[PDB]
RNA sequence: AGCCAGGAUGUUGGCUUAGAAGCAGCCAUCAUUUAAAGAAAGCGUAAUAGCUCACUGGUCGAGUCGGCCUGCGCGGAAGA
């Protein structure tokens, strides 16, 4: 990859690569194949894990077919099956309600290693302390 | 470290006063210790922008009047009611 | 074009100028900012 | 910008690299995008990861003012856009290399690459270098001597 | 001041919304990579997308920026 195209990325889902009111359509319709995600989206897909959110790029022209991509989970995400609470607030952030664990955050982060700038992976963890005091939720450290 | 330059008044008075603030001059006056009070004349826009400084009212400060340096302390001011510039100043010898 | 007694710029593209005897602004993105009699 | 107090450190810091450094290269990043830097900063990286710099600076008046100490060969580099790229360990390496492997993808110029210092010199691409621990191409050297 | 460049990664920050992806609102406004680049000063969008700015690198080559106080003027200003 030396040069964009076109890339629309709406995270998909694994256990079954076959949506229709979320995405469906929407995911192929302009020189793109639906009947292809599920040939080799799923080649893709149990090799590691099956369910949780996915974004994506895919490699059309106007080609008929095409090869598809992979990419990474959202980071302040990693913050709900992998910190507590899902949402974020309840009161609103006039009020500082969230809560944190320490331990998490690095080796949590360190997963989004393939997607970060800083060279010193403890660098890619002082990223994450305002990506998770998003909402003011203070850390035990 | 604030070094005033100034000059005794010649004139006293309301009329004096007035004319000389029309010559960007303004009045003041230096009294304390046991000797007798002083009339002085300063330059306005200088002790403005010196003002300026917090410091100017809590340091002790010099004045140059006559070539003595008297030494004092600012007690208090007299800003002109709507304008940006002084009226009066009381200095206290220090 | 408006033309109000005072004018002042709107956008930070609005530019104002004295031609002839009047002052006026014109805005290079936004027709709506055309003004006179200022 | 700052004052003095800074633009004396962008000295006293970038002049001990070169005080204390190996290697130097040459380019001229007219077009510099910055996946530009994000890939060379990886390069870095191999290259150990912040060991390496680039600090635009070609201002005569600042990557020169670290020159009339060493590298007075650079009087002649600094005009126009430049990017000096100082080594501090590794071999005098393969940061020689990459700049025309890299530049020579597009990315941008490479000034012709108008070159620096490890001799006292000017240009041309050499891979005379990580060889470097390429003492086995001395080690074959020997039993090949021995045998043949 | 022009002109060339860049103007990025966590990431659509979080919340809230049918949708708030720098940019309707609320709270936060850190951290990376750096030469510099706001969790964004404006255009834009259904929302993204898209165009700029701040900022920095280059070019250029000596002055330049904007407040305070004051003098004289300009618009504002149509009638039998
Ligand atoms: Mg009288
Ligand atoms: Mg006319
Ligand atoms: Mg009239
Ligand atoms: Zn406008």
């Amino acid at each position: 990859a030396k040069k964009v195209q076109a890339y629309v990325k709406l995270q998909v889902a694994a256990g079954m690569a076959n949506p229709s009111p979320p995405v469906g359509p929407a995911l192929g319709q302009q020189g793109v194949n639906i009947m292809e995600f599920c040939k080799a989206f799923n080649a893709k897909t149990d090799s590691i894990e099956k369910g949780l959110p996915i974004p994506v790029v895919i490699t059309v022209y106007a080609d008929r077919s095409f090869t598809f991509v992979t990419k990474t989970p959202p980071a302040a995400v990693l913050l709900k099956k992998a910190a507590g609470i899902k949402s974020g607030s309840g009161k609103p952030n006039k009020d500082k309600v969230g809560k944190i664990s320490r331990a998490q955050l690095q080796e949590i982060a360190q997963t989004k290693a393939a997607d970060m700038t800083g060279a010193d992976i403890e660098a890619m963890t002082r990223s994450i302390e305002g990506t998770a005091r998003s909402m003011g939720l203070v850390v035990e450290d | 470290m604030f070094t005033i330059n100034a000059e005794v008044r010649k004139e006293q008075g309301k009329g004096a006063s007035r004319r000389l603030r029309a010559a960007n001059k303004f009045p003041a006056i230096i009294y304390g210790g046991k000797e007798a009070p002083l009339a002085i004349e300063l330059d306005h826009d200088k002790v403005m922008n010196m003002q300026a400084k917090a410091e100017f009212y809590s340091e002790v400060l010099t004045i140059v009047v006559d070539g003595k340096e008297i030494k004092v302390k600012a007690q208090d001011v007299q800003r002109h009611p709507y304008k940006p510039k002084l009226q009066h100043i009381d200095f206290v010898r220090a | 074009m408006k033309v109000r007694a005072s004018v002042k710029k709107l956008c930070r593209n609005c530019k104002i100028v004295k031609r002839d005897g009047v002052i006026r602004v014109i805005c290079s993105a936004e027709p709506k900012h055309k003004q006179r009699q200022g | 910008m700052a004052l003095n107090l800074q633009d004396k450190q962008a000295i006293v810091a970038e002049v001990s690299e070169v005080a204390k450094g190996a290697l130097s290269a040459v380019v001229a990043d007219s077009r510099g995008v910055t996946v530009d830097k994000m890939t060379e900063l990886r390069k870095a990286g191999r290259e150990a990861g912040v060991y390496m710099r680039v600090v635009r600076n070609t201002l005569l008046r600042r990557a020169v003012e670290g020159t009339p100490f060493e590298c007075l060969k650079d009087a002649f580099v600094g005009p126009t856009l430049i990017a000096y790229s100082m080594e501090h360990p590794g071999a005098a390496a393969r940061l020689f290399k990459e700049f025309a492997k890299a530049n020579a993808k597009f990315e941008v110029k490479a000034a012709a690459f108008e070159g620096e210092l490890i001799p006292a010199s000017q240009i041309d691409r050499l891979a005379t270098l990580p060889t470097y621990e390429e003492a086995i191409a001395r080690l074959m050297a020997t039993m090949k001597e021995a045998s043949a």
